[PDB]
């Protein structure tokens, strides 16, 4: 139901590479489904950051890039900026329990 | 004293028809037409049928989601299919050479399903597609044995794959083409519009493009899928290529038995019984050469004829001591068909010529075998299906079958009527011949009384009578005759 | 962008119900579906269910079967969610979202369920208390 | 005096063949093969045929301008068509599944013509085109039941239309595609060049494009029209879409009767007569089980056989003392009988018991032979295209095969039965002689010529008791 | 002194079955089933077959490089073809309506090959191509009766041509389309890529495009050629047009005889012999109404039945001076079937009853002729081929043929058994009838001894006896 496991938090200094992992299973990250990522600032609705596991929406910086393999996935933020302090979430479709979308546990990104 | 020559008569109400006369009661007869069936669908040769229930053949082989219980079927003896099944193509469409495929299955008792193109090989395409039309418990889906390949992200790379049949036997492969209801649909699903699907083997060479057009909705959808099939021979390779609109097989079906079977249309279910001959109305356990149960049967069955009865007389006309054959038939002589009845000073008696009866008996049993053993039976599936554009072939097939049925029905009836006449005349000649055999042996030592009896002009005791009833007699003396 | 306008916050008592709705900028006529997502304070996102107004189809997360009803009326272009058997745990903010992935067509139906939310509503906070 | 036993003879010249002997004159016989037809084409079951005359089926259904008299579609019992008709497709072309359509019509007795797509609905297209090939009295024209849609002004908007079959019964729809012999022609008729025609129903999904090519001229035109047809089931909808080259139907044909009929090829016309069995050479008014008039018939007909004569003997061998020496010609009241010479005078009387039993045996024999033949309504014929010769030949082989089986069986049954019939009669008279001999015993001497001479006076009352077998005359039973 | 009446007996071991009894020795019988063939393939009606040997029909008509001895073709009586021939389409491919073409050839005895489109007319195209698949002795080549038209220089002009059918009779024309296995190949052979081939006659309207795709290699090539054919009606004109991928005919085949023939499958060769009926196992020289040699015969043949023995009894049941008729037949009588002993004090012996034997004899020969002359024979080509997608038609054809065979086999066996029963009863009733003819004359003046002999109170001189033999006794 909350299958996509993410690290509670990640961190790094401005200019460093920070990555967020997403681990799923055979029912939802596996089974060919793609993973989407969202960026959320406190008090605001989340917005799409990455989709199709690799693409970014217009308006999203080149600094954000997705990657996927097997039943695991990740989000890479390069060139970490002072403003990149947000919760990030992964999403995919889970075929169990007659089907549902699953969001991950979320990761908080801290800029040092 | 006297001896008389006579025919056995009986308490039979059995009636036989002949060319010259009808309702001839006879002492014995044999019915050679089977009129009874079990009312049950049985296991032919002890092996149960494939019970499709509401699944059509296309539904079964494509993997209609409602045919999930038919995804590992064991060896069948025959295929049992309902007329107008529901679980056919859940996604509206058509199947090419469908009747020809159903015909192929009359030679198949078992298939091994082989995963020739695993759905996870298509790493550049979306393979999770489905629709409400094939939904299970409200959850959209698709045929279990096929992959609907659509765009990944925004791209549809040429889709390719192949399979080299090293499975050990000729394999059945089914695939199809999606024909959208619009251009917007074509772009949404495949990106590319000027698409094609290309398939080939060492013998098959096909290329097809989708037809995008407005169509009436079926099962809620305007679009349609076409399915095609081929048999991939042993050691041959099938190659698929597509720029869109391809429904790829995931599985092929190896033909594992290649024995003789057939497809029966019936609305029933399998019962716990066995048979050597199964008709749609139930099984037939019989030894007779003909039956009148149903025109279409599967198994090795008696010939079907359009008649109510085929009865061979085997016995004598049943016409119920003192008087001989001319008057009628002795109820008393129950030890044969032809015989003597006689009296003297020792005892009244009754007797049967064993020599005459045995020869007549064997003549009749050979007659029956000459009729029934001349019928040639064989396994036959007796049935073909035709498309709605093949009326001139369906009617031709029907005419052929009706034609042969009229010929065999006619021959069976005329042979029975001609033989029954000869049988009854045969028996009549045998008793008359017995009378003459005896008359000639006795010569002038007896008086013919005019009713099939010889009165003696000399005392003739049991020893004298027995010898006469055996072919031995000579008394040139005692001319009481004067 | 695509505007999706969500209704405001509400206070409800346990044992009652919650009604949240969003007006879409033509998504009830065009072919993108509308989903509901929940987020408890301090927690991550939870998918609750969806409607496709084009076909009148719905689907719900296992946790709310029997508790969540989703409906829409394209004449006002509004999707609605109703929750029942409300408890004190249902204090999450509720969001509507537009599925920019699976595009539907009339006279047909096709899902891959590989979509994503390209446009989100603002978030309607629901508080449940005595 | 003597009583003689024998059989009637007659002035007949009727000859019957048997297995053992040929040309055997018999006193009576029945011909079971029908050889004569009326020479007229009749109204089967009182309903006249559709008389196409010089029109083909395609001409009729498409509306060839020379087939205008057939536009009213009167009810028919069968369709009468000439072989190699003149008025077919006035605009040269082809018709797909044409043989299959002709076959469909063997089950149709009437159609209702329904205006499914009125030509004035095509408000964006020209509906007034035509050509010299279909011209009427020099004026270019076209098929009456179809609309040739061409460009209006300088444009050809996509042409669309449809129909929901609400006519109440399955409908036949015919439409087609024009194939220009140039690109100049494609442009002057439709403007658009990369055109297509798309048609479909819940079962039909067909799309085609025109093939522009140089072709030999037919009826003055190097172009061709391709016609196709479908049956639209009830409540189904047919959708037409085109960017050019569409010949739309204006009318569909509802099948109104669906009874059994057939198509007969003949060069004649309907005569004012009625039948139950119609052959191309004329109607067969009759009751016999077989006929030899023509292999192809429409109706419930006797079985056709390849034979000239099927005759069952029903009487006695006609062989004009007695019995041994030939049955008397004079006996007029039966088949077997007596002479009765006595002192009041001789005369001839039939043995009614013997004759009646023999008589009924023979009538049952005839009925067993003829009543075992089945009849049914059958049109016995099919059309095949020139690319279906293997199938046409298969059909021919089948029909010839059944004909040989039935011809053979009819002839052998007749020969075997005639042999039995004649033996039957000879046995019946011999049995009569013996029935009588056994009763008379020693009161009469056999003269070896079929007569019994009495040793005692036997007058007319005595002869009558002899005939029924109820007597005993011990008076002077002694021979000497 | 006495006249015994009897019938002929013999040293025959010939056995005939009937409905009532089996293995019944008779004095005479006729075997009506032909069981022996020559073992040789002969010239039917004196005209030899076309011996394709290893060539298929397509190989022959297209001009497979190895079927170069079939470029002559004298008139044939039948076509002899091996099953599963080696030389077919040297360039892998398929032939449309091939079975239908082979059917057409069942009515053809000779073709005249006519050069309708000489290969040197396409001056704008290369007419000298070929491939390793059809190579002759290592040299790439192609079908001999066709022209592979490829690009000349750097262009492929539209190829056009036609023929008028002024040859005097309906002509067979074959043409085809090349399907490349790549686009590289499409460009290096034809220059143009979006090509088509268009063929038309007053009745034929076909246009097709090549399909470029990867296929498994056959004979080293991943490419395929398709062949199609038509019959060009007399005085009609065939028009060809192409932008590429056209294999044009150079020759057409005029159908010159249009008589009845057929195609036989056999692995043998022609022998120096002649026949009127030929089956794959050899010629069937015979006159009998039925045969059991092989189901498929070409010619005018006896009917084939699934039976081993069909024998008509024609003679007496063979059941070998003081006895006859009742006790057994006479092996001492040799001048007829029925007769008299005539024993007196001047002599004794045997004499046939010529009136009785002759009537019986003619009845039997008429019977045999009724059985054998009522069979309807005709020339047949006995067979059809079907494609692998026509199994429902192939099976229909098979069922039809098997059905008729069962009907005729059954009728042949039942007619023989019923007739043999009748034959023997006929022959026996004739003896009894003779006995009675004699007892009715000689009413008294003769004592009957119950063994078929009549003893005379009136002594009989040979002229007497004679008088009994004839109808002049008293
Ligand atoms: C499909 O697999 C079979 C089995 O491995 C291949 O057949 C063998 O292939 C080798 C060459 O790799 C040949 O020497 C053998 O003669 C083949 N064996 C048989 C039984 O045919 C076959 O070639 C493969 N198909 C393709 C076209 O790659
Ligand atoms: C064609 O017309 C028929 C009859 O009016 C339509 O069939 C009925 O349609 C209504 C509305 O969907 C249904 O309530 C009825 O149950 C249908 N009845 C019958 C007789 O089937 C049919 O839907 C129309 N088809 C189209 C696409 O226009
Ligand atoms: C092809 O040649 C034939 C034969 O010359 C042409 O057919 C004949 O044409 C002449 C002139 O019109 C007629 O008089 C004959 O009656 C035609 N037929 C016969 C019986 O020969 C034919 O017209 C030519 N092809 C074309 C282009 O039509
Ligand atoms: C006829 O007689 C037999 C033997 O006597 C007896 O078994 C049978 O039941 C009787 N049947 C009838 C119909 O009377
Ligand atoms: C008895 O005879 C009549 C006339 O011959 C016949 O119709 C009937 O069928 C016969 N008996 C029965 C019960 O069938
Ligand atoms: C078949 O018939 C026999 C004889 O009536 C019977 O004993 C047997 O139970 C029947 N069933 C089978 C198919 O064994
Ligand atoms: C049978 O025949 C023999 C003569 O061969 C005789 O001895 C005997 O009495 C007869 N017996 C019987 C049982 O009829
Ligand atoms: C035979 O005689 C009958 C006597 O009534 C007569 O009617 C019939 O016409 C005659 N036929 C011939 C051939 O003379
Ligand atoms: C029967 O009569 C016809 C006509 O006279 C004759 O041709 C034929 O030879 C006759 N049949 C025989 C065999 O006597
Ligand atoms: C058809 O046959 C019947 C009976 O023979 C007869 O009454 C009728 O007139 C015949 N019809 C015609 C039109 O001749
Ligand atoms: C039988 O024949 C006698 C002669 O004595 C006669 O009186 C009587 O009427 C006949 N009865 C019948 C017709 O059976
Ligand atoms: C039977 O007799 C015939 C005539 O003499 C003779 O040709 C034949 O060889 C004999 N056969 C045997 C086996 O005795
Ligand atoms: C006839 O005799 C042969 C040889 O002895 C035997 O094989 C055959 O079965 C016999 N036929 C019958 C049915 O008696
Ligand atoms: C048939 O056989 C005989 C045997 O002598 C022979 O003379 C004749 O030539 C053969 N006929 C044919 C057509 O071969
Ligand atoms: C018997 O009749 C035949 C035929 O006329 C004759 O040749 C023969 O001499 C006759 N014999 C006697 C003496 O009756």
């Amino acid at each position: 139901q909350s299958v996509l496991t993410q690290p509670p938090s990640v961190s790094g200094a401005p200019g460093q590479r920070v990555t967020v992992s997403c681990t799923g299973s055979s029912s939802n990250l596996g089974a060919t489904y793609e993973v989407h990522w969202y960026q959320q600032f406190p008090g605001t609705a989340p917005k799409l950051l990455i989709y199709g596991s690799t693409n970014r929406p217009s308006g999203v910086p080149e600094r954000f890039s997705g990657s996927k393999s097997g039943t695991s996935a990740s989000l890479t933020i390069t060139g970490l900026q002072a403003e990149d302090e947000a919760d990030y979430y992964c999403q995919s479709y889970d075929t169990s329990l007659r089907g549902f979308y699953v969001f991950g546990t979320g990761t908080k990104v801290t800029v040092l | 004293d006297q001896i008389c020559i006579g025919y056995h008569a009986n308490n039979s109400t059995e009636k036989v028809d002949t060319i010259l006369e009808r309702n001839v009661t006879v002492t014995h007869a044999k019915d050679i037409l089977e009129k009874t069936h079990n009312g049950k669908l049985c296991k032919l040769n002890g092996i149960p049928p494939l019970e499709l229930g509401d699944c059509s053949i296309a539904g079964w082989l494509l993997g209609n989601p409602e045919c999930d219980r038919l995804l590992s079927v064991p060896e069948w003896s025959y295929i049992m299919e309902k007329e107008n099944p529901r679980d056919g193509l859940c996604y509206p469409g058509s199947f090419n050479d469908y009747e020809e495929l159903k015909h192929l299955l009359s030679s198949v008792k078992h298939f091994e399903k082989v995963k020739i193109l695993p759905k996870d090989r298509w790493t550049q395409h979306t393979t999770t597609g489905g629709s409400r039309a094939c939904a299970v418990s409200g959850n959209p889906s698709f045929f279990r044995n096929m992959v609907w390949l659509t765009k990944k992200g925004s791209n549809y790379p040429v889709a390719k794959g192949s399979y080299n049949n090293t499975s050990g036997e000729q394999m059945l492969i089914i695939w199809g083409v999606h024909h959208p209801n619009d251009e917007t649909e074509q772009r949404t699903l495949y990106q590319n519009v000027g698409t094609y699907v290309s398939v080939g083997t060492s013998t098959l060479n096909k290329r097809s493009t989708p037809d995008i057009a407005t169509r009436p909705k079926v099962n809620g959808q305007g679009g349609r899928m076409e399915f095609s099939w081929t048999l991939l021979d042993m050691w041959d390779t099938i190659n698929f290529e597509s720029t869109g609109n391809l429904i790829a097989p995931e599985y092929g079906f190896k033909i594992s038995k290649r024995g003789s079977s057939g497809i029966m249309k019936t609305e029933g279910t399998l019962e716990n019984c066995e048979t050597k001959c199964q008709t749609p109305l139930g099984a037939i356990n019989t030894t007779l050469p003909f039956h009148n149960v149903h025109p279409l049967t599967i198994g090795e069955c008696p010939k079907y004829v359009k008649s109510e009865k085929l009865v061979l007389a085997t016995g004598l006309r049943n016409v119920p001591a003192i008087a001989g054959f001319i008057e009628g038939g002795w109820q008393g002589m129950v030890d044969g068909w032809y015989g003597y009845h006689h009296s003297n000073d020792q005892g009244s008696g009754y007797a049967a010529d064993k020599e005459s009866t045995q020869k007549a008996f064997d003549g009749i049993t050979n007659k029956v075998n000459s009729v029934i053993e001349k019928m040639n039976t064989q396994f036959e599936a007796v049935g073909k299906e035709f498309s709605n554009l093949e009326r001139r072939l369906e009617n031709l097939n029907k005419k052929m079958e009706d034609g042969f049925l009229d010929v065999w029905t006619y021959n069976a009836e005329l042979l029975v009527l001609m033989e029954n006449e000869r049988t009854l005349d045969f028996h009549d000649s045998n008793v008359k011949n017995l009378y003459d055999k005896v008359r000639m042996q006795l010569r002038d030592n007896v008086k013919e009384l005019g009713n099939g009896c010889f009165e003696f002009y000399h005392k003739c005791d049991d020893e004298c009578m027995n010898s006469v009833k055996n072919g031995t007699y000579d008394y040139p003396k005692y001319e009481e005759e004067s | 962008q695509v505007q999706l306008v969500q209704s405001g916050a509400q206070l409800r008592k346990p044992g009652s119900s919650v009604t949240v709705s969003c007006k879409a900028s033509g998504d009830t006529f065009n072919s993108y579906s509308i989903h509901w997502v929940r987020q408890a304070p301090g927690q991550g996102l939870e998918w609750m269910g969806r409607i496709i107004p084009v076909f009148g189809m719905t689907h719900y997360a296992q946790r709310f079967r029997g508790r969540i009803t989703v409906s829409a009326d394209k004449s006002t272009r509004t999707a609605y969610m109703e929750l029942t058997s409300l408890t004190s745990a249902d204090t999450a903010m509720y969001y509507c979202a537009r599925d920019g992935g699976d595009k539907f067509h009339s006279s047909g139906h096709f899902e891959t369920n590989q979509g994503y939310f390209d446009h989100w509503g603002q978030g309607a906070l629901v508080t449940v208390s005595s």
